[PDB]
RNA sequence: AAGCUCGUAUCAGUUUUAUGAGGUAAAGCGAAUGAUUAGAGGUUCCGGGGUCGAAAUGACCUUGACCUAUUCUCAAACUUUAAAUAUGUAAGAAGUCCUUGUUACUUAAUUGAACGUGGACAUUUGAAUGAAGAGCUUUUAGUGGGCCAUUUUUGGUAAGC
RNA sequence: GAGAACAGAAAUCUCCAGUAGAACAAAAGGGUAAAAGCCCCCUUGAUUUUGAUUUUCAGUGUGAAUACAAACCAUGAAAGU
RNA sequence: GGUUGCGGCCAUAUCUACCAGAAAGCACCGUUUCCCGUCCGAUCAACUGUAGUUAAGCUGGUAAGAGCCUGACCGAGUAGUGUAGUGGGUGACCAUACGCGAAACUCAGGUGCUGCAAUCU
């Protein structure tokens, strides 16, 4: 007979770090959440109490509820040929912050700035980034680094 | 011991292995509900050492647990008390001196007053009408065993008494009778003072005169006999209610003729 | 026997349709005891409004 | 009811060792996976040729066993007992199964098709992949001539190509002969019964000490 | 030397292991209740036999915990029974040592006629002044090396202490 | 199929930059659990034997055990470590910053939460490429026996299974 | 592992090591050490009202669970649960 | 800098063996009248800090130490792997092309960092 349970192939996904057993540190309790946060989620197994289904292990949402030890966040999940919103209820143990938020605002605090700045200036700037555009040209200098002829090694004394 | 051992070994926290915390009651006094998001949650912290005592009030960052006020039992002297500084008395003053200490570096000393007349009674503090709440602190009592009758539960008195609400039951100061469920405020206003001290000493001084000198050999310096104690411990609480304000000692040196000193006994690699 | 065979094409086709977020979501969720006082404090703002 | 081996020749079914979950096996019919002299120094036997694998296949419990003893025959025979040492250097841990169509047990005509057509297990292998030593032969100079024709002989017993190599390294170490004897003039090598224990630079020094002594 | 280094005692049990619940075990409990002045407490068993036909929960030993200087006086009073003799196999690695008895009348007690005679265990362990590290609950730690106790240390102080005699056989 | 509201939105079977999750391939077992060949060094008052023996908590052979330091080979239902491919999210106007309004929730509090007013930034409005328009609704058909090829892969000796 | 009369490989008693190799009703996997385990104290949140959500999923049921609200309770010094 | 209370990251902090530690501090230590808990004031409670010490604990040093951490012209661009071919081969398997890219080994170096408050020659 065919299981299709709860915490169904789960054997390695909810069992801790090697060697990081036992309680929570507090900087778990600690960080505050509000909504509009984007958290990413890994769940531990020793927090039963709020646990996630296996899906949503890896997945990244988006906060709209906040209680006692719990928060609720909103995760798109594809079914079929659409998405479907999935607002669940969770413990702040199985969350964390996602930082690829805390590195985007710094980039808007720095364009900002430099935006701001290039108006004192009277320079027009570049704020688009871009991507990693071709090598120049350059000239290698050859006084110590002078080339060491090489050749393909053969079969026989290496075996 | 093997190698497989010290490869697998999880070491538990810094602190969980010098014994100084318990984390399942961390955790517990340090989370608030995150609708309340970024409010405090202070403790009480008090602490008993061998011949000294501490009163903290603690709030908690990711960064390390921040003191909002402090109070040591080496600093009633100022107040007027010179011995039994591991005192259940002494716990009440300390408790009270911390209290008071607090409730003016907020503004608060003088619209939350605690109790200015004691009389061992079981009395939580109210909030004022039409204004702002008391001061609310919780307990941690580190790894003691609550028992009643204890010296913790005399600055958890103390700080209730001074005002700044310490929500408690009665059940484990003493003079609670586990028979009838019921609290004895005549014995428990001694205890607030020498009760259970100065009838042990006024016994000796009557039964064996040698070893009240033994121990209370301090007592006989400015011949402190065991009925000034009321009079000592209550001008203490009307002192602290007076300038509870922590004015520390002179340094005798910058903190670095301090240093100076201690690096050639350091004894480095 | 559970054959997946033309599924994901058959979802591509009529495409894979994100779910059209909005502005001004739904509270059906969220704490009670939060709902209420917005509640309270839109009808404020709103006759606080109202005069200036 | 054996089963040929060409049947059971290529890694084709993920391996199905002894276990709790799979209890019930037959022993092989290889044991003996020490031959010579076996409580032989280092020293003694300098000289070390293997007998590679050319191909990935499985190889059976009694392969193994008939190449041993057909080597074993031949150099006992012409050069003696006490002149080499060999190492059958693969064991056979994945088994082999077979459906063993049974056409009774249990009522009248009964167990046909192939509803639940699992296997009952009816031997051992060993998978060997393509360059993975089976035979380590260990002897003098003296006697190569002789070694190399006991693996010939051998390799007639199991399938696939196999190819003999003569090795750089001294005995069963992993180091060359002339890099030994740096050691071995040098205080960074002391005897075992079967083998050898290098020297660190690295460690406690009494511990280190109160061994290779003719160091320091 | 040091003071706060000296094999000062610590304790001492009076184990009587019968086998057997019954009146039996309540006379083995009036004897301790006058040599010790403590109550003493009725071990309950722990794993079944057929042979001494015990099981789980029985009372079918007693023991008690004395120290003091009641523990010195009884030590005292038991060792002048063995006259002062003891073995090397009976001191152990850890530093403490033990010894057996039959008549517990030797000690000079007052003999209630219906106790009869039975025997008891005596086990002694003694530390040097600062072994609460292990007990206590807030920042405990274990002993050192140059502070812990060993057979050496004991047959010294037991040759110094009770004048001679350690049968270091 | 009928269309409806709009007109290049903000969408995409795609890449990049940033940030997460995984426990497969490989690797390892002188690292855990299990499996395994070998000898060597020891240990016992203590598993068996043998000589010396009145005996031994006696001695020596010896094989078993364990203990130590190595050594040979393995794991779909073992693992410290750990890819490739595939995968979640973000890349702004529904934004950022300033100011200060409401509330019966929250705070020790004139604290915080949430939503706001009024301001400034509106040009490269904050990566690449493309866009034959984007979004939305109603309704109904036929189908609901599937087969083959590369690669991964389970049974089976194997099969145009 | 070292030790204590009868007492022995094993009753009881004492110390040291001991990252879990134990236990947690029951399969297997996970999880757990001032505990989630062992002992004790008080107890009935195994309660009332009806809703939102996750899994299987048509995003219907059923089953099981998660996080809040309003009432009433227990426990505890208290947080808290 | 040393120490203490609360702590954050939780072995660079652990483990083992030895040595040292002025100051205060911490601690060990001293007594059971009382609350209190024990068979045992050992633990726990309370009392004096008064009697006595640095032996312990604690902190710091040491070690061609175990362990852990980091990083490489170590291994190895190896193993594995995505895509491709009317490529090789009886086949198993393999090579090549465009790309991604390990682990174990080996070597070197490292051995707690730090936040709030108080306090000490």
């Amino acid at each position: 007979g065919k299981s299709h349970g709860y915490r169904s192939r789960t054997r390695y996904m909810f069992q801790r770090d090697f060697r990081k057993h036992g309680a929570v540190h507090l900087s778990t309790y600690l960080k505050v959440y509000k909504v509009g946060d984007i958290v990413d989620i890994k769940a531990n197994g020793s927090i039963q109490k709020g646990m996630p289904h296996k899906f949503y292990q890896g997945k990244t949402g988006v906060v709209y509820n906040v209680t006692k030890s719990s928060v609720g966040v909103i995760i798109n999940k594809m079914v079929g040929n659409r998405y479907l919103e999935k607002r669940l209820n969770l413990r702040v143990e199985h969350i964390k912050h996602s930082k690829c938020r805390q590195e985007f605002l710094e980039r808007v605090k720095a364009n900002a700035a430099k935006r701001a700045e290039a108006k004192a200036q009277g320079v027009a700037v570049q704020l688009k980034r871009q991507p990693a555009q071709p090598r120049e040209s350059r000239i290698v200098s050859t006084e110590g680094n002078v080339p060491q002829t090489l050749a393909p090694v053969p079969y026989e004394t290496f075996i | 011991k093997s190698s497989a051992y010290s490869s697998r070994f999880q070491t538990p926290f810094r602190r969980r292995r010098e014994g100084k915390t318990d984390y399942y009651q961390r955790k517990r006094l340090v989370t608030q509900h995150k609708a309340k998001y970024n409010t405090p949650k202070y403790r009480l912290v008090v602490r008993f050492t061998n011949k000294d005592i501490i009163c903290q009030i603690i709030s908690s960052t990711i960064t390390g647990d921040v003191v909002l006020a402090a109070a040591y039992s080496h600093e009633l002297p100022r107040y007027g008390i010179t011995h039994g500084l591991t005192n259940w008395a002494a716990a009440y003053a300390t408790g009270l001196l911390i209290a008071r200490r607090t409730l003016q570096k907020l503004g608060l000393d003088e619209t939350y007053k605690g109790v200015e007349e004691v009389e061992g009674e079981y009395e939580l503090t109210e909030a004022v009408e039409d204004g702002p709440r008391p001061f609310k602190v919780f307990l941690d009592i580190g790894l003691q065993r609550t028992t009643t009758g204890a010296r913790v539960f005399g600055a958890l008195k103390g700080a209730s008494d001074g005002g700044l609400y310490v929500p408690h039951s009665e059940n484990r100061f003493p003079g609670w009778d586990f028979e009838t469920e019921e609290i004895d405020p005549e014995l428990l206003r001694s205890y607030i003072f020498g009760g259970h001290v100065s009838q042990y000493m006024e016994e000796l001084a009557d039964d064996d005169e040698e070893r009240f000198s033994e121990l209370f050999k301090g007592y006989l310096a400015d011949d402190i006999d065991a009925d000034s104690l009321e009079d000592i411990y209550t001008s203490a609480h009307e002192a602290i209610r007076a300038d509870p304000a922590f004015k520390p000692t002179e340094k005798k040196f910058t903190k670095e003729q301090y240093a100076a000193e201690s690096k050639k006994y350091r004894q480095t690699k | 026997n559970h054959t997946a065979h033309n599924q994901t094409r058959k979802a591509h086709r009529n495409g894979i349709k994100k779910p059209k977020t909005y502005k001004y979501p739904s509270l059906k969720g969220v704490d009670p005891k939060f709902r209420r006082n917005h509640k309270h404090a839109l009808h404020g703002t709103a006759k606080a409004l109202a005069a200036a | 009811a054996r089963r040929p081996a060409r049947c059971y020749r290529y890694q084709k079914n993920k391996p199905y060792p002894k276990s709790r979950y799979n209890r019930a096996v037959p022993d092989s019919k290889i044991r003996i996976y020490d031959l010579g002299k076996k409580k032989a120094t280092v020293d003694e036997f300098p000289l070390c040729v293997h007998l590679v694998s050319n191909e990935l296949e499985q190889l059976s419990s009694e392969a193994l066993e008939a190449a041993r003893i057909c080597a074993n025959k031949y150099m006992t025979t012409v050069s003696g007992r006490d002149a080499f040492h060999l190492r059958v250097r693969v064991h056979p841990f994945h088994v082999l199964r077979i459906n063993k169509m049974l056409s009774c047990a249990g009522a009248d005509r009964l167990q046909q098709g192939m509803r639940g057509a699992w296997g009952k297990p009816h031997g051992l292998a060993a998978r060997v992949d393509i360059g993975q030593i089976i035979f380590s032969v260990r002897t003098k100079d003296s006697n190569k001539d002789v070694v190399v024709e006991g693996l010939r002989r051998a390799r007639y017993k199991f399938p696939g190509q196999q190819k003999i190599i003569l090795s750089k390294k001294w005995g069963f170490t992993n180091l060359d002969r002339p890099e030994y004897l740096k050691k071995r003039e040098a205080g960074e090598v002391k005897d075992d019964g079967a083998f050898v224990k290098f020297l660190s630079k690295k460690g406690s020094l009494e511990n280190n000490i109160r061994e290779f002594p003719e160091y320091f | 030397q040091n003071p706060m280094r000296d094999l000062k005692i610590e304790k001492l049990v009076l184990n009587i292991s019968v086998g057997e619940s019954g009146d039996r075990l309540t006379r083995a409990s009036k004897v301790l209740e006058q040599l010790s002045g403590q109550t003493p407490v009725q071990s309950k068993a722990r794993y079944t036999v057929r042979t001494f036909g015990i099981r789980r929960n029985e009372k079918i030993a007693v023991h008690v915990t004395v120290r003091g200087p009641k523990a010195e006086e009884i030590l005292e009073r038991g060792l002048k029974v063995k006259e002062y003799q003891l073995r090397d196999r009976n001191f152990s690695a850890t530093g403490n040592f033990g010894f057996g008895i039959d008549e517990h009348i030797d000690l000079g007690i007052k003999y209630d006629p219906s106790i009869g005679i039975f025997g008891m265990d005596f086990y002694v362990v003694m530390n040097r002044p600062g072994a609460r590290v292990t007990r206590r609950k807030r920042c405990k730690g274990t002993v050192g090396n140059s502070h812990k106790t060993t057979k050496e240390d004991t047959v010294s102080w037991f040759k110094q202490k009770y004048d001679a005699d350690v049968l270091d056989k």
